[PDB]
């Protein structure tokens, strides 16, 4: 099970730059939220199939 | 055109309609459509005359080497009854203002025109202001935001005014429709129709349809066009005649 | 029921019915009129309710600053002014009774001295101009919210909402007007216009400027009988995509009124401030002054 | 440059009349029986009836430097047609209407305006056009362009 | 001149001392003109100096009437437009392809 | 005035007079316009607008 | 009022306020009243009332 998120490097948590987070940070999270109301859905995709 | 000059050869400094349609070249480099002739007899003062055109060749402008006074900051103010001084804020003795620098144009693009007629020092000059109504202020400049155009008649006049090149393509694929002179016969009932192809070599008139048609006759044929654009400004037409 | 103190517009057309907003003063403060016509059959009432919409907010008294109403949804979105001058925008719904404080519109207008759009954050500086409202308007096929006043804020949503650097805080705004297709025109009490396009964020100034100058001398010397140097700017307003302007002349012989293109796509066209390029060309020095367009053709 | 002119007019006044009429009347009136007998040789059926929309439309175009008049007699000696074309918004209900939208395409008509006219045949000269409007709206878009000659 | 296309007489009247040049279309009943024009005849500006006559282009309707200035008209020859003015200067022949 | 439905144009906002320039179109015609409605103006206590 | 039938009173005359002194009996008990209606005046021409 994977947890994804968008986040700006410029403006993004210490442990977000290291990838040591667990919870985004309030940026992180208000540019996720306005990426969903704008319409911005991930996908992941397999490669070799 | 030069104020205190005789009415009766006003016309010698004057464009006239037969520069419709034609081209500007300059000596140097430049190449431009004439596309308006603008009459202002009143409004500015020491022009009467403009035209507009349309550049495809982007013009020449002045050195530094024969003018040296490029390499300086200009500010412009209000003279006294309707003139604009000019001054040079650097006091170098390399630059100055040469006596050779007159019916000379300075540019800024963004502000007004300026033409050089006198200069009253070795950096203060007078000058006319074309379209003068958008200034409200002193203006001023540094060394690389002016440039200096030649277009007098100082020297040798270095500009020309000649027709220009072909234009417009007509293509007919239709048989028998290419000749020049065309009759057609029609009886009662049938109808008579053709196609062409419009095909622009330099910019086109995308709303305005190019090819106006005209009728002698109206009472007698019934008419009906239609005219259609393709995405590369080709224009389809077709007349059905009955 | 009287003492009304505005009359509040409803530009939709929803439920085949038309609407209408009354704010009254000096009595019923907490309490605004909802007009509903249906078909030429009208109706008015009085929708906030037996409680004052002072109960679920701090301050004594409340201001009904503006309103606007949502057919779809059923919805209200008004902005209240407390008894200590602080503005916040609550919404409300008509099915199910509820206000919400949805924002607290801060005073003390930031700074952004590049940030072009700024995500109003909490963490950010304020400055000691403060911040004026005087409306809000709906565009509804998007579904998004303009604050105006000395400053404007938008958003898709209703958690976040986004201030515009250019703008400045030395002009106030007179009304703005739509396209309904993504034109913002925003006219000013300066008796000046603002033209500004939904897809991108920047706000063009338009009508004292390099492009309307030389549109108006070009009409000027075009001899047309539209044109005059002195005009009184009646109104403004759009029809199919395009800007309209009842003008007023004073001129001696032609003290007419007359509606006119205002085409801003001539009119920042015109606009000479520019980068500028020069380049040697045939030993001769040429402007080839730079493309700034990412593409060349659409 | 050249532009249209577009005033409306009270159908009984069609050349006397080149002043302004308002929109007043929204009845169509039956005065079309008398005048639609008088075909012999024509494909109309007698068993139907017919009835005329009150005002109608008149358009002339002007450019500057000449006159009007002059202007659309050139038009017409040229082939001139102005070609119109309505089109209908659907008032605000839905319940007791529908959303409909429906258009008209139609090209105008040339008429000599009666007067005392010195000339002989070519005279004051103004393009007349029919004015339908239908049951269910009242936003109608008219608009006018050229035949293509 | 006589116009086939549309059946019609043209006359270029000037009355002398005066500068008032005018156009004039006249209808040809039985092969013979009448008075009575088709539309009000079209009065040139004062400018005109001298006319020296007008030509039709071959297998064509557009009109040419020259002198000290240029006018060119289409249709019936209600209205023509300047495109040359020679001041102190006429034409004297012309040929056309 | 609605997004596109209004058959008619109403605008007034002049110094003193009850005067609006209603019309049809997109005010190409300006036909101005008295209004037939008198001058009221309310009483006090619950009401002021003075 | 009437010569005897009135079974009330008015009167007002003031300087400038829309006042009564509508009162039953003949003024024993002067209660004074506000006027609901408001205040208008007409407007032109045919009419001219300053
Ligand atoms: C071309 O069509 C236009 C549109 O109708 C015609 O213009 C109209 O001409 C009439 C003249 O019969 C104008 O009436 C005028 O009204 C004023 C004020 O009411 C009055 O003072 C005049 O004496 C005259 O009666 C009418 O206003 C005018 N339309 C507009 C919109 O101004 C025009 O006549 C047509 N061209 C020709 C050659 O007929
Ligand atoms: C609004 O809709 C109504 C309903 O369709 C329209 O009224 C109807 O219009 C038709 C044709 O215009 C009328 O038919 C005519 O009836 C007379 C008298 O019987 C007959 O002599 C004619 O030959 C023709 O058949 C019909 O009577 C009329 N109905 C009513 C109730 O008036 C109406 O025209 C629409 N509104 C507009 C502005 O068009
Ligand atoms: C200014 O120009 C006039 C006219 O060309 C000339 O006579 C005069 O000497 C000039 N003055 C100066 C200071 O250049
Ligand atoms: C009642 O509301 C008005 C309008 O907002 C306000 O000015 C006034 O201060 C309020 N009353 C009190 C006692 O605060």
């Amino acid at each position: 099970i994977v947890t994804i998120w968008v986040y700006d490097p410029e403006s993004a948590s210490t442990e977000e730059l290291i990838w040591t987070a667990k919870k985004p940070s309030l940026s992180s999270r208000v540019l996720t939220k306005q990426m969903n109301t704008l319409g911005q859905r991930p996908f992941i995709f397999t490669v070799e199939k | 055109v030069p104020l205190t000059m005789p009415t009766n050869i006003q016309w010698k400094k004057r464009f006239k309609t037969i520069h419709l349609g034609k081209t500007i070249e300059f000596s140097k480099t430049g190449l431009a459509n004439i596309k308006n002739v603008y009459m202002h007899k009143t409004e500015p003062v020491g022009f009467q005359t403009s035209i507009h055109t349309e550049i495809i060749v982007p013009f020449g402008i002045e050195n530094s080497k024969d003018s040296p006074c490029l390499l300086s900051d200009l500010e412009i103010t209000y003279s006294g009854k309707l003139y604009y001084t000019i001054k040079l804020l650097s006091k170098n003795p390399l630059h100055e203002l040469k006596s050779t620098d007159v019916e000379k144009s300075v540019l800024i693009p963004g502000y007004s025109s300026f033409l050089i007629m006198n200069i009253t020092d070795k950096w203060t000059a007078s000058a006319l202001a074309t379209m003068p109504q958008a200034i409200k202020s002193n203006l001023k400049f540094l060394t690389g935001s002016w440039f200096l155009y030649n277009f007098g008649t100082a020297g040798g006049r270095k500009w020309s005014i000649s027709t220009r090149q072909c234009n417009y393509w007509i293509q007919q694929d239709s048989l028998d429709f290419m000749s020049l002179n065309l009759v057609k016969y029609i009886d009662v009932g049938n109808t008579i129709d053709f196609q062409f192809k419009i095909i622009p070599k330099a910019m086109s008139t995308f709303p305005i349809p190019p090819v106006s048609m005209v009728v002698g006759n109206p009472g007698l044929v019934e008419v009906k066009t239609q005219g259609v654009f393709d995405l590369n400004e080709n224009y389809y037409l077709d007349i059905h005649v009955s | 029921s009287e003492c009304i103190k505005r009359l509040c517009p409803v530009y939709a057309s929803g439920n085949g019915s038309e609407y209408v907003l009354a704010l009254t003063t000096g009595k019923n403060e907490g309490y605004i009129h909802i007009g509903t016509i249906t078909d030429g059959l009208v109706s008015f009432e009085m929708v906030p309710d037996g409680w004052s919409v002072c109960e679920k907010l701090p301050g004594k008294n409340c201001s009904i600053d503006w309103a606007t109403y949502i057919a779809d949804e059923r919805n209200l979105l008004l902005l209240v002014k407390i008894d200590s001058g602080q503005f916040y925008l609550v919404n409300f719904n008509t099915e199910f009774k509820t206000l919400n404080i949805l924002y607290k519109i801060p005073e003390f207008i930031p700074e952004a001295k590049e940030l072009d759009f700024l995500v109003l954050l909490d963490t950010v500086t304020y400055t000691n101009t403060p911040m004026t409202p005087k409306g809000l308007f709906f565009n509804t096929l998007n579904n998004m919210l303009y604050i105006w006043g000395n400053f404007i804020l938008q958003s898709y949503n209703r958690e976040e909402f986004i201030f515009l650097a250019d703008f400045p805080k030395e002009s106030t705004i007179k009304y703005m007007v739509n396209s309904f297709k993504g034109q913002m025109a925003v006219v000013t009490e300066n008796e000046e216009i603002w033209y500004f396009l939904e897809g991108g964020y920047d706000v063009y100034q338009v009508v004292p400027s390099q492009g309307w100058e030389t549109y108006h001398n070009l009409q000027k010397m075009q001899k047309s009988s539209f044109h005059s140097e002195d005009e009184s700017l009646v109104s403004l307003f759009f029809e199919d995509g395009k800007l309209f302007q009842l003008v007023y002349l004073f001129d001696v012989g032609k003290e007419r009124l007359v509606k006119r293109l205002l085409p801003v796509g001539t009119l920042m066209e015109y606009n000479l401030p520019k980068p500028f390029t020069v380049v040697n060309q045939g030993n001769y020095q040429a402007i080839s002054f730079t493309h700034t367009c990412p593409f060349k053709e659409i | 440059h050249c532009t249209w002119l577009l005033v409306l007019n009270k159908f009984e006044k069609v050349g006397l009349h080149l002043s302004k009429d308002r929109f007043q009347d929204h009845e169509p009136i039956d005065t079309v029986a008398k005048v639609f007998q008088k075909l012999t040789d024509s494909p109309i059926d007698p068993s139907e009836n017919y009835l005329s929309f009150p005002y109608y439309l008149q358009i002339n175009f002007s450019c500057p430097g000449q006159n009007i008049e002059e202007l659309a007699r050139k038009g017409h000696l040229m082939g001139m047609k102005p070609m119109v074309q309505i089109n209908y918004m659907y008032s605000v209900n839905f319940y007791r209407w529908e959303m409909e939208n429906v258009q008209i395409l139609m090209e105008a008509a040339p008429m000599r305006s009666t007067g005392y006219c010195p000339a002989e045949a070519m005279c004051v000269l103004n393009w007349y056009t029919p004015m339908p409007f239908k049951n269910g709206s009242v936003v109608s878009s008219v608009d006018i362009y050229t035949n293509g000659i | 001149l006589i116009d086939q296309e549309t059946d019609s007489g043209i006359y270029l009247f000037n009355v002398q001392d005066t500068k008032e040049t005018y156009v004039t279309v006249a209808m040809l009943k039985d092969g013979k003109p009448s008075p009575r024009p088709k539309f009000p005849s079209f009065h040139f500006p004062s400018t005109f100096t001298l006319p020296l006559g007008m030509i039709f282009h071959p297998r064509s309707h557009f009109l040419y009437v020259y002198g000290s200035q240029i006018w060119v008209s289409m249709d019936g020859g209600n209205t023509f437009e300047m495109l040359c003015n020679l001041f102190s200067h006429h034409v004297t022949k012309t040929s056309n392809s | 005035y609605t997004v596109n439905h209004a058959p008619v144009f109403i605008l007034g906002g002049f110094y003193d007079e009850k005067s609006i320039l209603f019309s049809d179109s997109n005010f190409q015609d300006y036909v101005l316009l008295e209004l037939s409605i008198d001058s009221c103006w309310v009483g006090s206590f619950y009401c002021p607008i003075l």
